[PDB]
């Protein structure tokens, strides 16, 4: 009911079933932040991370529960094991790391007090 | 991306003691799901005792959690009651086997 | 009649002591394979104890005998030793839990 | 090398891969085997025994394996288990139990005196 499905066949099939918009970026529907993620399919097939794509998604469509009305997204730790293997490459391309993804904004773990999901990449 | 294949898959509960009454604690966790590849088996062993046992050699590839990290939590409850709760946060699936 | 599905195979082995030796002894057999459907999982516990243990329920559906009958041999060893082996041909195969 | 596939697909899938003509009926074409089975598939969906369509592949497509050049087929006890269940039926469309499924033929049990193979139907 409140939620609603991931319609980015991308990101279909991780953990997750439902998202929720508008993005914690402020995307407003799918189908733009779809377009977005396409940009760095480029980097996913370089293969920086393993765990690069999850992450992404996490960002863009994040997880959603009827439980309570916030939305999941990753833990810091993991971008940042994940930042380290990609912020280079995207220098390559002459590319910041985009300030929509500052690891700073993500909370540190997952807790009753914040709820984010970690991987096995990991860091304070 | 076979969604079959074993992996990870989240979702929210909320913890509360089975017993004490309680102010129930939001989480999110994690739990290992799909079909793992490798067929399965059993076939019969061979003894020369008068006693057997052995009866099969077996395998079997479940899907279970790779890597997991410890948490825990805090309860309030009902009268002077605090009480403190742990279980597992899993961060890999693998599939490995049912008996070792 | 799905040839993936959990069922019994049948083969020709030939029984022979492994220590001592021996002569063989041609026998016919039966094992278990294939993949059972039921999809395997497990999901975090909780304890209030300081102790945990009890980290995850599972479930897996492995491929097993369902009913199996004894059977024995008597082997015959150079020099005076004659000798008896026993095994379990396999009648039917099922899907059960693979811990109970 | 020696033994041969099974080309029927009704006894296509069972406990064993491969065959030997000439049969133990004596047929001597897994064509014309395929033939006389044909005439008992309305028996088998009648559903008389479960273990039926087994059993009769075992006699017209015996079982074959390279370690020894003999057959291999079914034993008595798993036929009477099934003969007893279908006897009758057989007798409705007016029909005579065949000399060919004549259950004296087939050895009691499997040992390495004989090899048979055994269902959970059973009898002496
Ligand atoms: O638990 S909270 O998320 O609400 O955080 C602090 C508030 O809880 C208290 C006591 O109430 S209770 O925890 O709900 O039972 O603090 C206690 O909670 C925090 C959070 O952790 S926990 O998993 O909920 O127990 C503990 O922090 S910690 O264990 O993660 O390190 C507190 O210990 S501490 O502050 O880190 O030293 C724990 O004990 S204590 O009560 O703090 O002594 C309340 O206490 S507070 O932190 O001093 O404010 C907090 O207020 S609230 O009414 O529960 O929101
Ligand atoms: O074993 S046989 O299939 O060859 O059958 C009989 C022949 O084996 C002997 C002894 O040689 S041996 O068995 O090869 O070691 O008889 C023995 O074998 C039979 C068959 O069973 S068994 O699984 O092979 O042991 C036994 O029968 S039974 O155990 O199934 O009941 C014999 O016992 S008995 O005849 O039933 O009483 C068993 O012992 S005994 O030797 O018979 O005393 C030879 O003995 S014989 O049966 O008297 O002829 C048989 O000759 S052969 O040279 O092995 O072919
Ligand atoms: C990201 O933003 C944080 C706070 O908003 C700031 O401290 C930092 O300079 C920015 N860049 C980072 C973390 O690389
Ligand atoms: C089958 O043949 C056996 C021996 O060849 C004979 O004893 C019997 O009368 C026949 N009929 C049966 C077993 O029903
Ligand atoms: C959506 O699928 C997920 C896992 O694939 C499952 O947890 C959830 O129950 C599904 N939706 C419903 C209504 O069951
Ligand atoms: C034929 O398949 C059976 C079971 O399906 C197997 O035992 C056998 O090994 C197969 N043939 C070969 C050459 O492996």
């Amino acid at each position: 009911r409140r939620c609603d499905p991931i319609r980015i066949s991308m990101c279909q099939n991780l953990g997750y079933n439902v998202t929720k918009m508008p993005n914690l970026v402020g995307h407003e529907l799918q189908t733009d932040a779809e377009l977005q993620l396409t940009t760095f399919t480029p980097l996913i097939q370089y293969g920086c991370s393993s765990q690069l794509q999850f992450f992404l998604c996490s960002v863009y469509v994040p997880m959603c529960t009827e439980k309570i009305n916030i939305p999941i997204g990753p833990c810091g730790g993991m971008c940042l094991s994940v930042k380290r293997r990609c912020e280079p490459v995207l220098k390559e391309f002459g590319f910041a790391w985009p300030e929509s993804l500052n690891c700073s904004k993500f909370p540190p773990q997952n807790d009753h007090n914040h709820m984010c999901m970690e991987g096995p990449g990991d860091e304070e | 991306s076979d969604p079959r294949r074993c992996m990870r898959h989240h979702y929210v509960d909320s913890i509360s003691h089975p017993l004490y009454k309680c102010s129930s604690k939001m989480v999110l966790l994690a739990r290992c799901e799909g079909h793992c590849s490798q067929a399965s088996r059993s076939e019969p062993l061979v003894s020369f005792s008068t006693v057997l046992k052995q009866p099969f050699r077996s395998s079997c590839h479940c899907c279970r959690p790779q890597t997991s990290k410890l948490k825990a939590l805090r309860l309030r409850c009902s009268g002077g009651m605090r009480l403190t709760a742990t279980y597992r946060y899993i961060l890999s699936c693998h599939c490995e086997e049912c008996n070792s």
